[PDB]
């Protein structure tokens, strides 16, 4: 027989009937062809188990994942990996879009820190993409009054009524005259991708001494943060500078390239988190090496 | 980068209304 599966993208939703023997590879390919997306390697189908995200493996049966079996079996089609340079690597317009949406959401949900002024400029572009050029005759007062525009963190740092923000944003919106949709979303991407937290996968760890720290994985390398400060890593290890990383019983070891360097060792208590880090390290490292050829 | 100036102009105009 078959089961139903729900695939949620940032944009939309879709349903599929799947044979009981279907693997990750089968769903993934199906979703990608539907989207007409060829740049598939930034993506993956994720689901959350316990409090940890999980990505469907290609060669395992879908149902052999510890995912809630209550039909429809739901997966989110999200980006697993970020390019080092959006404008250069996101060739297909559909790839651009999906990234844009997913990034804007992380900015509004405050998963990515974003200074007040950047939040405004971003908004003015998010607005241009959704609305097209600004027509003063068409776009009248309060035409943005029901729109998530800025992170809450930003709104309550100022003595400003929502209408004033919307006036600020409109002022910059007007400057984006003549800018096509994909032009705007990419402007958004170009700004957002310089945000210090953009594209960084955080994890709680602690070192040999047992003091609590944060691990950060992204397109550039592995990073170590003081739990209070996520903007600036205390230590960075670029991919080209790492021989490899080893995992062994809730312990990782970053084995640097220069034998000169001391190894870096840290601990994480959750197994599921650990597999995730390991996947993320491998894939980010791969893509990094691929760019360099 | 090329947004330095827009970011600065924006930051400067918000500054008067920042929380005490």
């Amino acid at each position: 027989k078959t089961f139903t599966v729900r695939i949620v993208t940032m944009d939309a939703e879709m349903e599929f009937n799947c044979e009981m023997k279907w693997k990750g590879k089968d769903l993934f390919d199906l979703v990608c062809r539907t989207l007409g997306l060829r740049e598939t390697w930034f993506f993956g189908l994720q689901y959350t188990i316990k409090d940890t995200v999980a990505w469907l493996k290609m060669d395992k049966k879908v149902l052999d994942h510890d995912v809630s079996k209550e039909e429809p079996v739901t997966f989110h089609f999200l980006a697993k990996f970020y390019p080092e340079n959006a404008e250069e690597e996101l060739v297909q317009e559909i790839t651009q879009h999906l990234f844009f949406l997913q990034v804007k959401k992380q900015i509004l949900d405050e998963k990515i820190y974003c200074p007040p002024e950047a939040s405004v400029l971003l908004a003015s572009y998010a607005v241009q993409a959704k609305y097209g050029d600004y027509d003063p005759s068409v776009h009248k007062r309060g035409f943005l009054a029901q729109e998530e525009l800025l992170p809450k963190r930003v709104i309550n740092l100022y003595q400003m009524t929502p209408e004033m923000w919307e006036e600020r944003i409109t002022a910059w919106y007007a400057e984006h005259r003549g800018r096509a949709r994909d032009e705007a979303e990419m402007e958004y991407l170009k700004i957002a991708q310089d945000l210090e937290m953009y594209g960084v996968n955080y994890f709680a760890i602690r070192n040999k001494k047992g003091t609590e720290l944060l691990l950060g994985v992204d397109a550039l390398g592995l990073h170590i943060y003081d739990p209070e400060n996520r903007l600036t890593p205390k230590i960075s290890f670029p991919w080209n500078e790492i021989r490899n990383i080893s995992y062994s019983d809730k312990e990782f070891t970053i084995k640097p390239l220069d034998k000169k360097i001391d190894v870096f060792k840290f601990n994480s208590s959750k197994l599921r988190v650990n597999k995730l880090i390991l996947q993320l390290c491998i894939g980010n490292h791969d893509l990094f090496m691929r760019r360099r050829k | 980068g090329p947004y330095q100036k827009a970011l600065r102009e924006i930051r400067y105009s918000l500054l008067p209304f920042a929380n005490e």
